[PDB]
């Protein structure tokens, strides 16, 4: 039952980052369920992120302050609060909803690999810490409609990875005693939505920090060999010096990093999610 | 059914760049920053959307924004029962002339305060030459019998050659006038038309009934027509330096042949710079603090002259309602003879011949230097006397190049919008433009290249204003000038303007706001 | 009738949406299985038929219904989701089937590897809006849309299947009116009326006679005759079927994209990822009902056509076993990991499992120490849209979008013909070489007669008799393909002591159900089937059942398991329909016998065009553009060095200084921009020259590396500035000789190309240490 009424409470919270239909009659949100475990909700695309975010953020807080929680989860876990992960598909209003939902039980199966990522300290079984995660996708017309599909084509070069999934959603500080805390903040969804908040920025003639012919042809980049991808940020970086904040090697001459021996970046992301938060 | 057309009109012809033209790409084959669109085979060419758009622009105006009329015409997404153009506008491929290619314009800015090029507010602009040619792209269906009358008068505007396309359209380019229209109909409701439109290439119709039927509806705008000459050398500087002679007058190709040229740029520069100055002068206002693109932002230039979008939490921008054509030289050259002065190499040698054939007088160097006269100039050191080492140079000054009269076209229609209707409201700017015109003619404001160096000082003999569809208030405008002072204009009148001029002086408010 | 062919050649630059943007882009163009532009067959038909009906509003006076729309409708089929009232006659099919036009074979085939061609055949125009009061753009108006480069010549397909019993007369109508369409179109694609897209449209084989006798004859045409369907013809020949059951492997290649609805569901269709065997039938009608009756031996039972499904192991895949649970976190087939067959193996401790769905399995063998090879069927959804034909738009009233999933080109799938002596005997004494005639093309599917269905069929060799292992303590049953049943009141229903009774009483054994605790003994899920009878225009009664992969075991209580029986069924089929592939199933299969929890799954150039080849030209246009970007980036890159511009030129920064003064590289710079052809190096030459010999400007050069020669070098030596620039220019090239011809060609441009980056870029480096 408290779970219950967290979960109403949450939405509650987060129904208001609908903020620019706030004049008008309803909101566009549809909930379908939203009891138990288990959140399920149409609603307007582009603002889904912001939205799942709250909700989460909302939820994690709402989950600490009921006795009904603390006792169990402070037992279970080691801290007051419980999470939930989510999956976020955004789709063409004449996209099939049962395929769209299909893929977002593949992307939040994606997302709770937070639980192997992240453990408790010393946990003996090892458990799952608490955390917090998301994983999205856009289903462009030729981005295929199945989730192996999707991340294939994704994978140009076989030793790299144009995606960085799941993101990571809880703040540093309820993770910071974590084992793994320093993989979570490399998957934060703070990363992304910075970046993407930085393509939003305009010089002063109203143009946007980095123009859409650049941005086109860093993507063309990506499905290039990797050197080929870090000699163009190189070139582009030093005419737009905003993509300084971007690079991901720490050495200021990748987009990419290496992880888990394979190469990825979230830069992609940015550039696909770029109008996609409230 | 696929939509029943009563008659298939095709209405083709030749445009022609009446001034030099540029329609931006997104890089393009141009070097450049600003560089022109391009077609996927490379050639330079008029994209259809950008003559559409002008084109309805201009109905726009003719319709007064009565856009139940014209989306009739040209289409609409929202409307359920409008859907698809009637009007068809295709691509048009540019043919720049025989042994003619693109041309590079430089652009500078001039800070203000110092009189010198800004920091930073230079560009290099290219252009298509004048007189290079397309066809014109134009389909039209009609649901109902008969021409469209509004339709009629648009392909009018176009033979006056009123319709501007392209970029810099305040700023000396984008003007271009319709020839050799041709009509051809196609009955494709009954069966003669849908096979001629198969087979026969359609039924020839002639234009000139069909101009009859209409008055030529000219929007409300005044001509200004400058006949001026060069009292000292006027040139704007060539953008390289030559071998023999260092600084050229800049040319451009004119059709068959290249002509000397003063950009529009430059006069409406020189414009916008004495009506600024008088402005800030009348309110004791300064722009030594202000950097060069708030020095831009004054009353009334603004609204004459433009302003850059840039938007504010509101646009600030709105386009220059006044309009400056490139001015010419009335002598002209082959495009070898001209090649034959920029790569000369000895002012006593190969120079000679290159300049006596240029200027067209073969057989007498005497007269070819009072056309053009190469000079040599030196700095001197002031303890010794003679030439600072390096520091000689020489210029070719076109003295005696005859010009062709300036057309500055003001946009009286434009400028009612900026007043919201308030007609009254246009006698400050109009009050302003006649004191710029005031102080040209008085030689105050020189031109191109050279200025403080003994070049780029004018007469003017002649100022004709040609106002249409005026505003009853302004008809004494309809005038020509020899005074200086334009005290041929109706006393009544500019004491008129000097009352309304007195009164905004008095409370300089931004007057384009309501 | 095949091999009549459209031809299309763009005259503009032209555009297809798929109806959306990307990123950046806010419109971007379908591309094919290649990933080159091509022009969509839906399109192709849709366009022609618009020019068509022009042509009837032309003869019928204007009249939106009347003889010469009969025509139209007799050629490209009626609309009757627009029709609406209590309309009789059923609705005719099209005559006409078109392909999508692709580019040249040769031309699609020397892209392939090079991606960034891939990408230069496209490119991006701007637009914007201008606000009509203050004259300038609309802010947050400004668009960039892609548009693909003119003069693509582009080629589709056209299939015509006139009537047999067609009269001369009407044939010439038909070619006057489709050769009419393709004369009056004139535009494809999307901003047709802004001049995108402008094209010419032909027909192989038709011509201005073919109007030309149209014009002379029209007036005495008729209504076009009424349409009739092609009945079957049975005939009762058929020997009495005996064994051996033959074996016919037939390999299904989809050579187009092949949409199989599972459901359809209003404005949507979902696509299968098998084909169902019911497909096959009319081929097999159209390739053997001359050597039997077909049609009777389908009553008979004596035919089965299996499904389809895609090819692992050189052999059919395999439904993925329900029994299978992964890893909820670590495992499954998905990761090669934490796989448990759920019929041998206990739950691991602690960790839950989920059961594996959907997926197929190639082979498995009693010790194969890794887990089955896992296939997959890569799709795609496709979207298309119904212009309401007077406002030339969609509209929600003419239906709006509709879109299909499709499987894509290239995948490939197998499937077994199986025949009973009988019959094989009859056909092998007429005719020995059927077997290399069923070597055919054919086209199934939903949309067969536009961009869909086109599927390659391939027989191979006859494959051998499949040999269940006999097990006379336990049965245990695989479904490879869905299970249909009847209820003991004939109706459908889906209850397992059904096919208990069913396979115990046809085995002639008795069955008991596997009771351990932790050993589950049953994994089935239920299955409903939407489905057409094309024989008659209604649908089929909904089939309902198990579905492929549902798995379950026994022991065997009593009796004895029969190997020869065994091996009947599987070849046969159990239950109802298995002729057109339902009841296909696997006894004893050692996969559902193994346990697999410790195991894993294993560890897991393009020729030149002819010079002569008619796109070589279009080629060209191909290779400069992306040559032009390359050496841009090129250029840029060495510019971003401090020593490169001191290799190339000599300029460098020493301490405030720049060596040369900017000036001094100013003036240059502006005379390098007369260098537009190779023989004006004489220009830059003469400059150097003029420069190098006043004794103070030569010196002004100093402290460079050299600069006077270097520049005179690269200005001077045709290699030079490609060693500089030092690109492969290998994928950036198709055409034969392109290299060559394309650096003589751009050898102007790639020394200003560099130049003017080396000394902008030194600028920047200047501003710094000033």
């Amino acid at each position: 039952l408290a779970l219950d009424n967290c979960t109403i409470n949450a939405f509650k919270m987060a129904i208001a980052v609908f903020k620019e239909d706030s004049k008008k009659i309803d909101l566009p949100i549809v909930p379908l369920i939203l009891g138990g475990d288990d959140l399920t909700v149409i609603c307007r695309g582009d603002y889904a992120l912001e939205f799942t975010r709250e909700f989460l953020e909302a939820f994690e807080g709402q989950t600490e302050t009921h006795d009904d929680i603390k006792v169990i989860a402070q037992k279970a876990f080691g801290v007051d609060r419980l999470s939930a992960c989510a999956g976020i598909s955004i789709i063409k209003p004449h996209f099939p909803f049962s395929v769209a939902y299909t893929l977002a039980e593949r992307l939040i199966k994606s997302a709770k690999e937070v639980k192997q990522k992240v453990t408790v300290t010393n946990s003996s079984p090892i458990t799952p810490f608490p955390c917090s995660a998301i994983d999205f996708h856009i289903l462009y017309d030729s981005s295929g409609i199945d989730f192996d599909r999707i991340r294939e084509k994704l994978r140009p070069e076989d030793n790299t990875e144009l995606y960085n999934r799941p993101y990571v959603v809880t703040a540093a500080e309820n993770l910071s005693q974590a084992q793994g805390y320093e993989w979570s903040q490399a998957h934060s969804l703070q990363t992304l939505a910075d970046r993407v908040s930085y393509l939003r920025s305009e010089d002063g003639e109203g143009k946007s920090a980095l123009p859409s012919s650049q941005s086109h042809a860093l993507r063309t980049a990506l499905y290039l060999e990797k050197n080929e991808a870090d000699a163009q940020y190189s070139l582009i970086s030093q005419r737009y010096k905003i993509l300084k904040n971007f690079a991901e090697d720490g050495e200021n001459k990748s987009l990419f990093h290496l992880e888990n021996g394979k190469y990825v970046t979230r830069f992609l992301d940015a550039l696909d999610a770029k109008d996609f938060f409230a | 059914m696929a939509r029943k057309v009563t008659t298939r009109w095709k209405i083709t012809g030749t445009l022609i760049a009446e001034t030099p033209l540029h329609i931006g790409g997104v890089g393009g084959d141009a070097d450049t920053d600003l560089a022109l669109a391009v077609n996927g085979a490379g050639e330079y060419y008029v994209p259809g959307t950008s003559l559409a758009g002008a084109l309805r622009g201009w109905m726009t105006q003719l319709l007064n924004n009565d856009e139940s009329q014209i989306k009739d015409l040209w289409g609409d997404h929202l409307d359920a029962k409008r859907g698809a153009s009637f009007v068809i506008v295709d691509d048009a491929v540019i043919h720049i002339p025989n042994n003619a290619d693109v041309e590079i314009r430089e652009g500078v800015g001039i800070d203000r305060h110092f009189g010198t090029a800004a920091n930073g507010f230079k560009y290099s602009r290219a252009v298509i030459p004048k007189g290079s040619k397309f066809k014109l792209p134009l389909t039209f269906d009609s649901q109902d019998d008969g021409l469209p009358n509004a339709l009629i008068q648009l392909l009018c505007a176009l033979e006056a050659g009123d319709i501007r396309l392209g970029a810099a359209k305040t700023r000396g380019l984008g003007r271009i006038k319709l020839d050799d229209l041709k009509l051809k109909s196609f009955a494709l409701d009954k069966p003669e038309g849908i096979f001629s439109a198969l087979l026969d290439q359609g039924k020839k119709l002639d234009w000139n009934q069909l101009k009859a039927n209409v008055t030529y509806q000219s929007p409300p705008y005044l001509g200004i027509s400058i006949t001026w000459n060069p009292k000292d050398p006027v040139m704007v500087k060539a953008e390289g330096d030559g071998l023999a002679i260092d600084i050229l007058p800049l040319v451009s190709q004119v059709g068959s042949d290249v002509r000397f040229v003063i950009p529009g740029s430059s006069i409406k520069g020189i414009l916008r710079t004495q009506a600024e100055r008088i402005i800030r002068t009348i309110c004791q206002s300064n722009g030594s603090e202000k950097n060069f693109l708030e020095q831009l932002r004054i009353n009334l230039v603004n609204e004459l002259f433009g302003s850059a979008s840039l938007s504010q939490k509101i646009d600030l921008g709105k386009i220059g309602a006044l309009a400056v054509n490139d001015c010419f030289s009335s002598l002209s050259m082959t495009p070898d003879q001209w090649k034959a002065v920029e790569n000369a190499t000895e002012m006593t040698g190969n120079l000679q011949p290159a300049l006596k054939q240029a200027t067209g007088y073969p057989n007498n160097i005497s007269q070819a230097y009072k056309v053009l006269q190469p000079a040599m100039h030196v700095a001197v050191d002031r303890w010794t006397g003679g030439a600072a080492e390096g520091m000689l140079y020489s210029v070719l000054e076109p003295i005696g190049v005859t010009w062709e009269p300036i057309q500055v076209h003001l946009d009286i229609a434009r400028l009612k919008n900026y007043y919201h209707g308030k007609e009254e409201k246009l006698k400050p700017a109009i009050a302003l433009l006649l004191l710029v015109l005031r102080d040209l003619a008085n030689k105050k404001i020189p031109v191109g290249y050279g200025t403080n160096r003994g070049m780029g000082t004018i007469t003017v003999s002649q100022i004709t204003l040609n106002g249409k569809a005026l505003p009853t208030e302004l008809e004494p405008l309809n005038k020509t000038m020899t005074c200086p002072n334009l005290t041929d204009l109706d006393e009544a009148f500019r004491q008129d303007l000097s009352t309304a001029w007195k009164e905004w002086i008095a409370d300089p408010i931004d007057l384009c706001q309501q | 009738m095949r091999g009549i062919e459209i031809t299309i050649t763009m005259q503009s630059d032209w555009h297809v949406g798929t109806g959306m943007g990307r990123g950046e882009l806010d419109s971007v163009v379908q591309r094919d299985g290649d990933n080159l532009p091509y022009i969509p067959g839906k399109t192709l038909t849709g366009i022609l038929r618009d020019s068509c009906e022009q042509v009837a509003l032309g003869l019928d006076n204007g009249q939106t219904r009347g003889l010469w729309h009969g025509w139209i409708n007799f050629i490209f089929g009626d609309q009757p989701a627009l029709a609406q009232g209590a309309i009789e006659p059923e609705p005719r099919p099209a005559l006409i089937a078109i392909g999508s036009a692709h580019l040249d074979p040769k031309l699609k085939a020397a892209f392939q590897g090079k991606k960034q061609l891939q990408e230069a055949i496209a490119f991006m125009k701007p637009g914007v809006a201008i606000d009509a009061i203050t004259g300038t753009a609309k802010k947050d108006f400004l668009r960039f849309e892609e548009v693909v480069r003119l003069g693509a010549k582009l080629t589709a397909e056209v299939e015509l299947n006139l009537p047999d019993n067609l009269s001369e007369t009407n044939k010439k109508v038909i070619a006057g009116i489709l050769a009419s369409g393709a004369k009056l179109t004139e535009r494809l694609g999307g901003k047709r009326r802004r001049g995108n897209g402008r094209c010419e449209l032909k027909f192989s084989g038709y011509s201005d006679q073919q109007i030309q006798w149209l014009k002379d004859n029209y007036q005495s045409v008729d209504q076009p005759p009424k349409y009739q369907q092609n009945k079957l013809q049975s005939a009762g020949d058929n020997p009495e079927q005996q064994p051996p059951w033959h074996i016919i492997p037939l390999t299904i290649k989809t050579l187009s994209p092949v949409v199989l609805p599972a459901r359809t569901v209003g404005n949507v269709v979902e696509c299968l990822d098998y084909i169902p065997g019911r497909y096959l039938l009319g081929y097999i009608h159209k390739t053997l009902g001359e050597y039997f009756d077909v049609s009777q031996a389908i009553a008979a039972g004596d035919l089965i056509i299996t499904n389809a499904t895609i090819k692992i192991d050189g052999k059919a895949g395999r439904a993925t076993p329900f029994c299978l649970f992964g890893e909820k976190l670590d495992g499954g087939l998905g990761k090669g990991k934490g796989v448990y067959n759920r019929f041998q193996e206990s739950e691991p401790d602690g960790i839950q499992l989920k059961g594996e769905r959907g997926g197929y399995v190639g082979q498995f063998e009693q010790e194969q120490r890794n887990l089955p090879n896992t296939g997959k069927i890569n799709s795609e959804l496709f979207t298309h849209n119904t212009i309401q034909d007077d406002v030339q738009r969609p509209t929600s009233d003419v239906g709006g979008v509709y879109s299909y999933e499709a499987i894509i080109a290239g995948q490939t799938f197998v499937a077994e013909l199986r025949l009973p002596d009988s019959l094989v005997k009859q056909i092998t004494s007429k005719n020995k070489n059927w077997q290399a005639q069923l070597k055919a093309t054919i086209r199934i599917g939903q949309s067969k007669k536009d961009q869909y269905g086109k599927i390659e069929v391939t027989s191979g060799n006859s494959a051998d008799l499949p040999k269940p292992t006999g097990n006379n303590k336990t049965l245990s049953i695989w479904f490879l393909s869905d299970i249909l049943l009847r209820g003991d009141r004939l109706n459908f229903n889906a209850t397992p002591d059904d096919l208990k009774k069913y396979l115990e009483n046809a085995l002639d054994i008795k069955l008991k159900e596997r009771s351990d605790n932790d050993l589950i003994c049953i994994a089935l899920r239920s299955q409903r089937t939407e489905s057409w009878q094309v024989r008659w225009g209604l649908p089929r009664p909904s089939l309902v059942g198990w579905q492929a992969g549902s798995c379950l075991i026994y022991d065997i209580e009593s009796g004895t398991v029969n190997a020869e029986k065994l091996q009947e069924l599987m070849i046969t089929g159990i239950g109802d329909r298995c002729t057109e592939g339902y009841g296909q199933i696997g006894f004893n299969d050692p996969l559902l016998s193994a346990s697999l929890g410790k195991l894993t799954a294993k560890p897991k150039q393009s020729n030149p065009l002819p010079t002569n080849h008619p796109t070589q030209d279009y080629a060209r246009l191909i290779e400069k553009a992306a040559w032009r970007e390359a050496i841009q980036n090129k250029a840029l890159a060495l510019a971003s060095s401090r020593a490169k511009r001191e290799e190339i030129l000599g300029i460098k920064i020493m301490g405030k200084d720049s060596q040369p003064t900017m000036t001094q590289l100013g003036g240059f710079r502006s005379v390098l921009k007369r260098l537009h052809s190779r023989n004006n190096r004489d220009i830059v030459t003469g400059y150097l020259t003029a420069l190098e010999q006043v004794s103070n400007r030569k010196e002004k050069w100093s402290n460079t590396s050299q600069g006077l020669t270097k520049i005179r070098n690269l200005v001077t030596q045709e290699n030079l500035i490609w060693n500089h620039l030092d690109i492969d220019f290998s994928p950036l090239t198709i055409t034969q000789n392109g290299v060559n011809q394309l650096k003589s060609e751009l050898w102007a441009e790639a020394v200003r190309t560099l130049v003017d980056a080396i000394i902008r870029g030194h600028k920047r480096d200047l501003e710094k240490a000033q």
